[PDB]
């Protein structure tokens, strides 16, 4: 069995950032920042690593893509830079 | 009507001592025992007969039964629930985890 | 994780296979050559002789020896041993299938008894399910008796058309302890004059017609082609797991100290030499079996010590045996008590009390836990000065780091060590600190029965030896204060923080999906003061009331 | 035993609640897919009363003098008052009613009014009134145009399940029926106009946070509902300490898990 | 002779190379391991063939630490011998046991008890060399070779070579 | 541990290593039929010496071109040296193996101009031949049928010896001068 | 400390991935082993040195994979081994699904 792989269109989940997903994305950057990974907004001064991914977040100005499972095996592609962050 | 029979019944053995639990917590348990269309027990005789993976079927009671009438029957685990990837001490596809994350070449470049 | 770089690419198990072992892959895999029962010495010296355990098997005495492998126990994995058998012993575990096929299976040919001619066979075929089909078959082959020739097919039951051969009488099998005993049918009321036959089913002659069975005819039944053939039900070489499975506790030098496994497998081996020794002696036709089952005592016991046999196998104490099977049975016995629930690392637990002062979130962590729990922290342009200052501190004032992990591998214990107070810290290493303000923990109080009772908590290091927490959080946790105990964990990565911080914060758990309801209330003194402070009887006058005012952090300050 | 049954539960990403190995139990979680924690006991107003207070909350009969609003609660009212295309959007809002009426009713014999149901609607307009700070004097903008289809027009985005054929579609409208019901119940013409003051920008803000709310209100694809539900009936079992002389409690629960041929004490109720 | 196959290599990198250009230590890394590499079943990896429009793929991150995985699909130059394979090339070493033929990046040995029977090792020759009738085999000596075992190593491949059969020798 | 690629499910067994002589017998990897990353099947790529160099020199140029991007803000013996200022301004520097290739494929290249390669390619792809018996007579000096059909043992019966006669003749004609 | 079956289960409900694999790993048993790819078993030998590996029973030198997985569950995979059960582990997924 080949593909697989919704395209960028016919996308049927939550446009939505999930607590799940946010949870875990505002961790593995806030992980990447204290690595020594290059940081994108302009710091006012902040050094805590979490806290700069929080402001990475509210500017959208993370790289990252979440790819949702189906059960079935098939995956949709987000970028957090599409997803709409409420909560 | 059975499954609704024993969701009126569970209801009305915790609502009796003064406590409230919403539907969708005593529904999900009463579906579960239901909608294999038998009533799959919440027992070793019940739930823990099913396909379910083999690794998991372990962590209760049987343990060694399983495993041994699992490698005769060359039964093969997917590995898609919980317990499975708990012993192997892999994330498992849990609300954080049920999902990857990657990055994006193209759109670094964007934000320099 | 594990000590030294591997040039192997690292991935993840996706599946788990379950199969039997093949003897061909038992002799292949190991590096055994096992042989004498003597546990080792080599002559009274010390280290291992090329006999029992040590043979390119694992080390013992804090050395290299391990089949060239070297690595010295930490990070060498046990490979295995190989252990030879005069004659087949069957597998305790598997008895009640082998019956079960010896059943489904008649004698001497070795084919199924029922086929696509006969019908009842037709809807047990058919169904796609590996140990359900298998469960009958079953009755369809109990009745039964007889390795027909010929029976009609799907016409008129005139023309009775020929499938196999060999028209045997099959024996009805019962269980007796660890061997099979057959009756057979016959002779027609005139032959003899009344009795059955009677005689014991020996293991060769069982995997005999088990090896004669037909390559579809493993399928049919609930085995496959490469991985369950039912000639490994039986076993012809017995692996041995080596030494981690098994270690060498070794208190002082001139003593001793082996498991219980160990000396299980020198009384298979001794039991198995003596099985060899008398095969081509002057063997006693039939007085050797009654040393055979006790081989197939020995094997089945090191498997299993709880069956309905009897004998407990004792070892020379009083002692029972401690089998594999009992080191997998529920709680305490690896998988429940060694893999769902592990005995965890960065952790504490002392006696809680309440307090009033403390935020909701808050946890009031002791300096002496504070001083020995520790966070590892990278060297990051953002924190140099803060950590540079706070290894300086030392392990002992308050505020500072007990380890510094440099680029490699390298642990430097900085209550020790010669150069402790120097130290340049460098980009990229990491600096394991002290438990600071404001760190995020999970907080447990067993038995943990929720959602809540596991909830993540603000650091505020305080003074005296107790758990410190707000009075509105204990109805979720219950807890009370009559000797009660607490649990604390800490996180190890960046990743985890947000895991707690943004998942299993307290004010997040305020509102429960238990019950469409906030599961925190304000209770006790603060439920009995807000009721007589609220009251039309109730007065206060400025001196009390500009102290009062003065107590909520987020007043606008207008009176 | 109950977490060990449900450990692998969860809903996942079409919002149907599988196991392990794909085996769908419940098609959308709790069969409304609403987090538990978003959820307060609201009345339902449609089915309470008798059939003539009904009339006098609900009906809105622009074809009578003594039935219509009175035009000191809308400013365009005297205009409208007889106007015959808009009485049809009026009776069609009316129509709508009496089908709960009666939808409703078929679901609860009993006629509880209160009900376990996501996002506040007395406190997302009881805001509206202070927060704008308006008066129970001075008449309202809003066009009865504005009113019955911006309630139909907010129907339309209160998305559960995220659709693109009929079937998904239509077990959207299923999802959100009961939701719809209180909705109706709460932002009727004569409610809206009568009990409540609401101005365009009050009436737009509430419908705002309505919709706002109710997409806070889903179940988030990740949720391990298995085991929350298990320690949702497992712990309220630790603290129960204890004709009605009948197997009760803690024994009872244990036979129901077990499921034997006999029970302690049967008994059949028969009507 | 020589191949043109696609391949793969995964390559683990630390968060502080997420950097503007990635892309460019990801083809960087990719070479330095790649290019010069030798494998039992592939065989010397001699170049990387088409350079850019590499897909690198969108790579996900590691489970603990804050590495990432990329999967890069690409083209190269691929190179290995068989068991029957004739090639020929220039000689290198000589000994008494015979000479070593080199094609390519592949060193093939040939035996003394391989060749024709009228061939003799001079002892005072310098260079070192074989004679014949006519045929002189040095260091420069053009010879095709035919390849009749192959031994794999750690990053080199070896033959045993051989010019007992027709049309083969010397050029 | 580099590899990837074609990986099917070897469910244990696997089996026999298959000797690989001039029988056209080579290693799964190798076959007439092969995937790409397009996702499609495709003829195995067999090159013959000569065109590996252009195929080598070309992928060294088109190098090199998008190597100096970033950078902002003929007659054998003349190519031997060419090539070897080429190699230590795109080549990791240790690739010695590339640089003994190099020295070799260029010196036993057969054909010199991208027009003569062309033409040779257009005439053995069209008999309808195998792709390794294709890449060894494009690379080695053939006059006769038993020089060729004793070197390349796999042709015999694929092709009557006067047929294969012509092709070395108009073979030895577009072998180019050095 | 003890992180019981009662605790693990909570960090499930939770959803907390990462914390739990961390109670388990990092903080508790975290062990590098070695697999063949053919046979799924940790029987390799591991010359972390000269990088010499082979599985001598299947016969092979490049197929070798890496994996992280608790001390608990290598034993328990050869506490198996030694009852005649194979516990294999692939890297990939066969079945489909
Ligand atoms: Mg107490
Ligand atoms: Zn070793
Ligand atoms: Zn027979
Ligand atoms: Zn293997």
């Amino acid at each position: 069995l080949k593909e697989k792989a919704i395209p960028k269109d016919q996308r049927a989940t939550t446009p939505y950032m999930t607590k799940y997903e946010r949870a875990r994305i505002l961790g593995t950057r806030a992980l990447q920042i204290s690595m020594n990974a290059p940081v994108f907004v302009d710091l006012e001064g902040e050094t805590d690593p979490l806290r700069i991914a929080m402001k990475e977040l509210a500017e959208k100005k993370i790289p990252l893509v979440i790819r949702r499972y189906l059960p079935d095996g098939s995956f949709e592609d987000w970028s957090v830079e599409e997803l709409i962050v409420d909560l | 009507a059975g499954r609704a029979a024993l969701y009126k019944e569970v209801y009305n053995v915790i609502a009796s001592d003064g406590s409230y639990v919403n539907y969708r917590h005593m529904a999900l348990l009463v579906d579960v025992m239901t909608t294999q269309g038998g009533l799959t027990s919440v027992t070793r005789h019940g739930f823990n007969r099913s396909n379910t993976g083999a690794l998991m079927r372990c962590s209760f009671e049987e343990t060694v039964e399983i495993l041994f009438e699992a490698g005769a029957s060359a039964e093969l685990d997917d590995c898609r629930g919980v317990s499975e990837n708990v012993i192997l001490g892999q994330m498992a596809p849990i609300g954080t985890g049920a999902f990857d994350v990657m990055i994006d070449e193209e759109s670094l470049v964007k934000y320099m | 994780v594990g000590q030294q770089y591997s040039s192997a690419p690292l991935r993840t198990v996706k599946e788990v296979q379950f199969g039997l072992f093949s003897p061909e892959e038992v002799r292949a895999i190991s590096v055994a050559k096992i042989r004498f029962p003597e546990t080792m010495d080599e002559t009274q010296t010390r280290a291992k002789i090329g006999g029992l355990n040590d043979p390119r098997l694992g080390s013992i005495d804090r050395n290299l020896k391990c089949q060239t492998c070297q690595e010295g126990m930490n990070e060498c994995p046990g490979h295995f041993g190989h252990i030879d058998l005069a004659k087949p012993v069957f597998h305790v575990g598997f008895i009640a299938k082998i019956k079960k096929v010896c059943e489904c299976v008649c004698m001497h040919c070795g084919k199924l008894l029922l086929d696509e001619h006969n019908e009842l066979m037709r809807q047990a075929l058919a169904i796609k399910d590996s140990k359900k089909r298998f469960a009958a078959i079953w009755t369809l082959c109990k009745t039964k008796m007889v390795c027909e020739t010929d029976v009609p097919s799907e016409d008129d039951p005139t023309q009775l058309v020929s499938r196999g051969g060999c028209g045997n009488t099959q024996p009805t099998i019962r269980k007796d302890g660890l061997k099979l005993v057959g009756s057979w049918k016959k002779d027609r009321a005139t032959g003899d004059a009344d009795e059955p036959e009677l005689r014991v089913l020996s293991t060769e002659e069982i995997l005999n017609i088990f090896k004669h069975i037909s390559v579809k005819d493993f399928t049919s039944l609930g085995f496959n082609e490469v991985f369950s053939r039912p000639e490994w039900m039986i076993l012809t070489c017995l692996p041995v797991p080596p030494p981690p499975v098994r270690p060498s506790i070794s208190f002082n030098e001139s003593q001793r100290g082996e498991d219980d496994l160990t000396f299980k497998l020198a009384d298979i081996l001794k039991a198995n030499i003596s099985l060899e020794t008398l095969e081509h002696n002057g063997a006693p036709h039939h007085a050797i079996e009654e040393a055979e089952s006790l081989l197939q005592f020995h094997v089945a016991t090191y498997m299993d010590n709880d069956i309905a046999g009897q004998p407990q196998a004792l070892q020379k104490s009083g002692r029972p045996v401690k089998s594999i099977r009992a080191r997998l049975k529920g709680k305490e016995g690896r998988i429940r008590g060694n893999l769902m629930g592990k005995r965890v690392d960065f952790s504490a637990r002392t006696v809680i009390s309440g307090d009033p002062n403390l935020e909701l979130d808050q946890v009031g962590v002791p300096k002496s836990i504070a001083k020995t729990l520790t966070y590892p922290e990278v060297v990051t342009p953002y924190n140099i000065d803060r950590l540079t200052q706070l290894v300086r501190n030392g392990p002992n004032e308050h505020p500072g780091a007990k380890y510094v992990i440099r680029d490699s591998g390298d642990r430097i214990d900085l209550r020790y060590s010669k150069r402790a107070g120097d130290i340049q810290l460098q980009y990229g290493w990491k600096v394991e600190r002290h438990i600071m303000d404001n760190d995020p923990v999970l907080f447990n109080r067993q038995p943990s029965l929720h959602k809540m009772s596991m909830m993540a908590h603000r650091v505020k290091v305080i003074p005296y030896s107790t758990f410190r927490l707000n009075l509105s959080v204990t109805s979720p946790y219950n807890a009370d204060f009559d000797g009660d105990e607490m649990n604390l964990h800490v996180p190890q990565s960046e990743e985890t923080r947000a895991e707690l911080s943004q998942l299993c914060a307290v004010p997040l758990q305020i509102v429960s999906p238990q019950s469409n309801k906030p599961c925190m209330g304000i209770v006790q003194d603060t439920l009995c003061g807000i009721r007589k402070l609220t009251l039309r009887d109730t007065f206060i006058e400025l001196d009390q009331v500009l102290n009062m005012l003065y107590w909520v952090p987020d007043w606008d300050g207008v009176i | 035993r109950l977490v060990k049954a449900l450990e692998d539960i969860m809903v996942h990403y079409d919002n149907t609640t599988r196991n392990s190995l794909g085996n769908v139990i419940q098609f959308i979680y709790g069969e409304d897919g609403m987090d538990a924690a978003h959820i307060e006991k609201q009345s339902l107003d449609t089915i309470g009363g008798s059939d003539a207070a009904f009339e006098k909350r609900y009906r809105v009969d622009l074809l009578n003098t003594d039935h219509t609003l009175d035009p000191s609660l809308l400013e365009s009212g005297s205009e409208i008052l007889g106007d015959l295309k808009l009485q049809v959007l009026l009776d069609e809002e009316y129509k709508q009613l009496v089908k709960d009426r009666k939808f409703l009713r078929e679901v609860f014999v009993d006629g509880e009014a209160n009900w376990p149901l996501p996002v506040n609607i007395r406190r997302i307009i009881q805001n509206a009134q202070q927060t704008f700070h308006i008066d129970h004097t001075k008449p309202s903008d809003l066009t009865i145009k504005d009113i019955v289809l911006g309630v139909k027009d907010l129907q339309e985005n209160l998305l559960v399940l995220r659709g693109k054929n009929e079937i998904i579609q239509n077990a959207q409208r299923d999802a959100v029926t009961l939701f719809c019901c209180l909705l109706r119940s709460r932002l009727a013409t004569r409610r809206v106009l009568q009990e409540y003051r609401l101005t365009k920008q009050a009436f737009d803000w509430v419908l705002s946070n309505i919709e706002a709310q109710f997409l806070r209100s889903v179940v988030h694809p990740g949720e391990m509902v298995g085991v929350l539900a298990a320690q949702s009936i497992g712990e309220p079992a630790t603290q129960m300490t204890l004709s009605k002389k009948v197997t009760s409690g803690v024994p009872r629960l244990k036979e129901i898990l077990n499921v034997a041929k006999n029970m302690k004490t049967p008994s059949l109720t028969v009507y | 002779m020589f191949f043109i196959k696609d391949l793969s290599l995964n390559i683990t990198l630390h968060p502080s190379f997420f950097g503007p250009r990635m892309k460019q230590y990801l083809k960087t890394k990719l070479l330095e391991e790649v290019e010069g590499s030798c494998t039992g079943k592939f065989g010397y990896i001699l170049c990387v063939l088409d350079y850019d429009n590499i897909d690198i793929q969108r790579g996900r991150i590691l489970p603990t630490d804050g590495s990432a995985e990329f999967n890069v699909k690409y083209r190269a130059v691929v190179f290995k011998p068989f068991k029957g394979e004739v090639v020929d090339g220039t000689v290198v070493s000589c000994s008494q046991h015979g000479f070593e033929v080199q094609v390519g990046p592949m060193k093939v040995f040939v035996t003394k008890h391989l060749m024709p029977q009228d061939l003799t090792f001079n002892a005072g020759s310098n260079p070192p060399s074989y004679q014949s009738s006519e045929d002189v085999i040095t260091i420069k000596s053009r010879i095709r070779v035919k390849i009749e075992g192959c031994i794999s190593q750690v990053s080199s491949i070896h033959a045993i070579g051989s010019i007992k059969e027709d049309y083969l020798g010397a050029i | 541990s580099t590899s990837t690629f074609q990986t099917r499910r070897r469910r244990l067994k696997k089996v026999e290593e298959e000797e690989n002589a001039a029988t056209l017998q080579l290693g799964q990897e190798f076959q007439l039929k092969q995937i790409n990353h397009q996702g499609e099947e495709e003829e195995l790529i067999a090159l013959n010496l000569s065109e590996a160099r252009l195929v080598i020199k070309e992928a060294l140029v088109e190098r090199r071109r998008a190597f100096k991007r970033s950078q902002k803000k003929e007659t054998r013996e003349k190519e031997l040296e060419s090539i070897d200022v080429l190699l230590e301004q795109t080549t990791g520097g240790n690739n010695k193996d590339l640089k003994n290739t190099m020295q070799y494929l260029t010196n036993f290249s057969r054909f010199r101009d991208q027009e003569t390669v062309g033409a040779v390619i257009q005439l053995l792809k069209s008999t309808g031949l195998h792709p390794f018996e294709v890449a060894q007579l494009g690379s080695l000096a053939c006059d006769t049928a038993d020089e060729a059909k004793t070197l390349i043992p796999s042709l015999n019966n694929k092709i009557s010896d006067d047929e294969l006669e012509r092709i070395l003749k108009e073979l030895s004609n577009l072998e180019t001068l050095y | 400390l003890r992180f019981g079956e009662m605790e693990r289960d909570c960090m499930i409900a939770h959803g907390a991935a990462s914390f739990l694999k961390e109670r388990l790993m990092e903080a508790s048993d975290a062990f590098r082993v070695h697999i063949c790819g053919i046979c799924g078993l940790m029987t390799v030998i591991a010359k972390l040195n000269h990088n010499q590996f082979e599985c001598k029973g299947c016969d092979n030198k490049i197929d070798i994979y890496q994996i992280h997985i608790p001390y608990a569950a290598k034993l328990l995979f050869q506490e198996l081994m030694a009852m005649n059960i194979t516990p294999r582990l692939y890297t990939d997924r066969s079945r489909d699904f």
